[PDB]
């Protein structure tokens, strides 16, 4: 029924802007306006204003009001909120959420901004299979990691996505100045290596797509 | 739906008072208005005369007063609601912390029932006659107008 | 301008009646602030449960309800579940903006403890063709969220060259977490025995690789 479903999550030298898409469904856009919520690492959450997709007025929370511009492609159910001159600080998650029931009723996924100084490298992909001998059970473990890449984020997913059940997808953490991430599926015994298994990633900020297909070590 | 009265001033500028009224003129008589001789006997009687003319009779006329609505407030969950609408509106509570004021802009009132509330829009631009129907404005004593009226 | 406060923390068992509180710093909380109560399950997903003090979103169960209680809003949950298990935050709002509460980390008895799922891969080769080789050691399912990952080349406990990511939550409500070693195509050729030892509550899981 209703769903808020926000873009991905972006990386951002200081001083660049932003735009967030928060993309509406099931309700009619128009009778119900947009809250905007930063949730700070640390620091819990705060109301960052509202948005009259009707009139298209914005409220700013006094904290907001400056370098904070949220706007509406009403056309397509979108409302969008876009940070401009990013501060360091700013790096957070925020949330569209819609204002209705004299609170706010259903809230969106978030898209993280990491606000971060940075050159762009792309990622390695490595195929993870299991040790060279034996390894019978009733199922089997394999893995796909993306090593040093910047910025973020990059997208993983299973056999184009087709594959999602027994699948963990690991948050990406930085070391030595680059992300990296890691993603483990499991599956019967009699799917591996029979059926072909392949880990798809790709890196927006390089425009880099690798598809690994996960083979046998002998 | 809405009663609108304006001037002209010295300066040329316009002032205009908008209240909300519904306006629809209803069934008023008592006879089939039909004569009756043309020639005949002369007898003292009386009548209402058709002369608008602002003269003899008058009636009083207040400010609307601060007009009750009932579809200002709207129970949101737990809590109550008050939706403004571009309106100066005067509400006041039962519940504890902010139960009193003249708000403009879109008030919510934590654990609160609206049955326990009472809102009205404040018009005070334009003026409307002094109805025993009509509740009397809270912020004013006998502070009224007069106007002529017609037959 | 004002300041919403919640508990920290609240434990509670399956079955139990749990109560928990929203305060305002500027007085009594009153319907015209129309309390509303939100919940954050792991993975930045959020609900509303009540708005407008008392009014349930759609799709919320009964056990859920909110009220106002002496001078504060409350939401009850009556016959806490296991699911309930996340962070609840207040919103209070104040004629023109809302503020937020520091919510509220409640944990509910439940879920059995599940051990881990360990998994040590070895460095591929495509990756050792870059003169470098990574062991991934890959932990998940296991709940308690607490692990202790331990690394030891060739019967000598690691103690440079680890990483060890910070348990985050499945979908399941369940953890998981990766560490890697990181050698060089070199280190990775000298020494011969590779282990990711795993302690979860009290029992240990060694996964070792040989080269």
């Amino acid at each position: 029924q209703i769903q808020l479903v926000q873009s991905g999550r972006e990386v951002k030298n200081p001083g660049e802007t932003v735009k967030i898409s928060c993309k509406a469904s099931g309700y009619t856009f128009t009778e119900y306006p947009m809250l905007w919520v930063k949730q700070a690492p640390g620091k819990g959450f705060r109301w960052m204003g509202l948005i009259y997709t009707n009139t298209g007025e914005p409220t700013y929370a006094e904290e907001f009001k400056g370098r904070f511009v949220f706007s509406l492609e009403i056309s397509a159910s979108t409302a969008y909120l876009q940070i401009n001159n990013l501060t360091n600080e700013d790096t957070a998650t925020y949330f569209c959420v819609r204002d209705y029931f004299i609170s706010l009723d259903y809230w969106g996924q978030g898209t993280t901004l990491t606000v971060s100084s940075a050159k762009t490298t792309a990622p390695s992909v490595y195929p993870l299979a299991p040790v060279c001998g034996g390894t019978t059970g009733s199922s089997v473990t394999l893995g796909c990691l993306v090593k040093g890449y910047f910025p973020e984020p990059v997208t993983l997913t299973w056999n184009s996505g087709s594959l999602s059940s027994g699948v963990h997808t690991f948050p990406a953490l930085l070391q030595s100045g680059l992300y990296t991430l890691s993603s483990s599926v499991t599956v019967t015994s009699n799917t591996w290596p029979s059926q072909t298994i392949t880990c798809n990633v790709a890196h927006p900020a390089s425009s880099t797509k690798v598809d690994k297909k996960i083979e046998s070590r002998r | 739906e809405t009663l609108t009265v304006g001037f002209t001033d010295s300066r040329k500028i316009s002032h205009s008072c908008t209240h909300p009224f519904h306006h629809d003129p209803p069934v008023i008589g008592r006879e089939k208005f039909h004569s009756r001789p043309q020639h005949g006997k002369e007898l003292p009687c009386s009548t209402y005369v058709q002369s608008t003319a602002a003269t003899t009779e008058e009636i009083e006329v207040h400010m609307p007063p601060d007009t009750p609505d009932r579809t200002l407030m709207s129970q949101q969950s737990g809590n109550v609601k008050i939706t403004v609408n571009g309106q100066t509106v005067r509400y006041k509570c039962n519940c504890g912390g902010s139960n009193e004021g003249l708000t403009t802009t879109d008030k919510v009132i934590n654990n609160c029932k609206v049955d326990q509330c009472h809102a009205a829009v404040t018009n005070h631009k334009k003026w409307q006659y002094n109805s025993p129907l009509v509740p009397r404005n809270a912020e004013l004593g006998d502070r009224k107008g007069k106007i002529h009226i017609p037959f | 301008q004002a300041v919403v406060t919640q508990e920290s923390a609240l434990t509670t068992s399956p079955g139990e009646t749990v109560t928990l509180t929203c305060r305002s710093n500027i007085g009594a909380v009153t319907s015209s602030n129309c309390a509303n109560w939100v919940q954050e399950k792991p993975d930045h997903f959020f609900t509303g449960l009540i708005g407008d003090t008392n009014n349930r979103r759609s799709g919320v169960p009964a056990r859920f309800s909110g009220s106002l209680i002496g001078d504060k809003a409350a939401l009850t949950i009556t016959g806490a579940q296991t699911e309930d298990e996340a962070i609840y935050f207040c919103a209070l709002w104040y004629n023109n903006l809302w503020v937020f509460g520091g919510g509220t980390k409640l944990t509910v008895l439940g879920q059995p403890k599940s051990s881990p799922s360990v998994t040590l891969f070895p460095p591929s080769s495509e990756e050792l063709e870059t003169n470098k080789a990574t062991l991934v050691c890959t932990i998940t399912d296991f709940y308690p969220g607490v692990v202790t990952v331990d690394w030891k080349v060739d019967g000598t406990p690691v103690t440079q060259g680890m990483e060890t990511t910070q348990p985050s939550k499945q979908s399941n409500n369940k953890y998981m977490a990766s560490s890697y070693l990181t050698l060089t195509a070199r280190a990775w050729e000298r020494h011969s025995s590779y282990s990711c030892q795993v302690t979860h509550e009290g029992h240990t899981v060694e996964k070792s690789l040989s080269r």
